[PDB]
């Protein structure tokens, strides 16, 4: 109506901050908020603890829901507001799975790694099927990371065993094949479709010739 | 004497009729007096006198020194090396021939002798509308070689020109930046290096327009 654009692409631009879905998720087990616990150290429960557990196991394959496009993961790229290494920490350092300080009925956890270019029925499926896992399974997640680790060196971040999320869209994809979860929690059918478009996209995608490489290659070679 | 013989051989031989009286500002920026060549026997004698509130950026004459007679290889014309001397005749201090000179002649009284060889970097820049821009002729980069560095036929003919002024390169290459170029310039006394190094900034542009 106003003559302009508006658009929720992931990295829109090459060399400025990219567009997130940093998704706030509480869960409430009867009416109460099942993720606060008083009598408990910092007042995080148990069930916080292993929903955040669940999520980081399956999020190389939740990226292949949250993050769908193959422009997707040039906003996984460091340097910006969005995470790109697999860790859960408190409020003052940003990371995939940042716990805030507000308690009671307010105890939550915010997702950072989704772009707002996902389908939002998907993401939230693939999020509740995750976390629900780790409640069930009682799978505690890795120790938290409070420095930053955009400064840690790449061996110290080998050493303390922290991850990376997927570089392409057909990695995320790939990943996201052998989750045998995810794949029952959206359907074979849902499940299926994702994987026939992001692969024909990707497939579109690698065998074309890019401006950047004329640019880098045309006038030496 | 016999150099100015020389120099009236060259002269009739090459058929020279204009002579540049040569000479730099405290700034580094080649100056010069045009005079016919009748005048030639007067520039090499008493002088040629002009205004010496040029060299700063009243009344001074032109020295020409005949070890320092080229022919320009672009009727011919041909240039002279100067140092500045008041009406008098003492030399003048503000001349910075004559400060590299007398710098030189301490040195010489201790037994010392510089020598200076410089490697001379450059921009060959496209020209817009007759005027200079900072638009690089050339997209090569470190030790490129054509058709990366177009400048090639350009940095050909200033070494060619400069050897035929009594000039010996060692040798030149493109630099790291776009339209960047280098020429290394063989080892010399402080003095004739310094003629060297005016004479080849002069030969680049000229050769460049
Ligand atoms: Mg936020």
């Amino acid at each position: 109506q106003h003559g302009l654009h508006a658009t929720f692409m992931p990295k829109p631009i090459f060399g400025v901050n990219g567009s997130g879905m940093h998704t706030n998720t509480s869960l409430f087990k009867d009416g109460k908020n099942a993720f606060y616990d008083p009598d408990a150290p910092d007042q995080i429960s148990d069930t916080l603890r292993y929903f955040v557990g669940g999520v980081l196991k399956h999020i190389r394959a939740i990226t292949a829901i949250t993050n769908p496009l193959v422009n997707s993961y040039k906003r996984l790229v460091p340097g910006y507001e969005a995470p790109v290494y697999i860790t859960w920490s408190g409020p003052n350092r940003s990371s995939l799975i940042r716990v805030p300080a507000p308690r009671g009925n307010s105890t939550r956890i915010e997702i950072r790694s989704p772009d707002p270019s996902c389908n939002p029925y998907l993401a939230f499926a693939a999020i509740l099927a995750a976390g629900l896992d780790g409640v069930k399974n009682k799978i505690e997640p890795p120790e938290r990371v409070e420095k930053n680790i955009y400064k840690l060196t790449e061996e110290e971040r080998e050493k303390l065993g922290i991850g990376m999320l997927p570089g392409t869209l057909k990695e995320a994809i790939e990943c996201f094949k052998e989750d045998e979860l995810l794949v029952s929690a959206l359907g074979e059918h849902v499940s299926q479709s994702i994987i026939n478009v992001a692969m024909a996209d990707w497939d579109s995608y690698r065998t074309q010739v890019h401006q950047w490489e004329l640019d880098r290659y045309l006038q030496t070679y | 004497g016999s150099k100015e013989d020389e120099i009236f051989r060259i002269v009739e031989e090459k058929n020279v009729r204009f002579v540049r009286l040569q000479f730099v500002d405290v700034q580094g920026i080649p100056k010069n007096v045009a005079i016919p060549v009748g005048q030639l026997e007067k520039a090499l004698g008493p002088g040629i006198h002009f205004d010496g509130s040029s060299i700063e950026g009243s009344d001074m004459v032109l020295r020409p020194d005949p070890d320092t007679f080229r022919v320009l290889p672009w009727t011919a014309e041909a240039r002279l090396i100067c140092d500045i001397e008041l009406p008098d005749g003492k030399p003048f201090m503000g001349c910075p021939r004559q400060v590299l000179k007398k710098n030189m002649e301490e040195a010489a009284k201790l037994g010392y002798v510089m020598n200076t060889g410089p490697e001379m970097e450059f921009f060959l820049f496209k020209r817009q509308d007759g005027m200079p821009t900072n638009i690089p002729q050339d997209r090569g980069g470190y030790f490129d070689l054509a058709p990366i560095d177009l400048a090639e036929e350009i940095k050909r003919e200033i070494v060619l020109v400069l050897e035929e002024m009594g000039f010996e390169v060692e040798a030149a290459h493109h630099e790291v930046a776009f339209g960047q170029h280098e020429i290394d310039f063989k080892y010399d006394n402080a003095l004739a290096t310094a003629d060297n190094v005016i004479t080849l900034k002069y030969v680049a542009k000229t050769l460049a327009l």
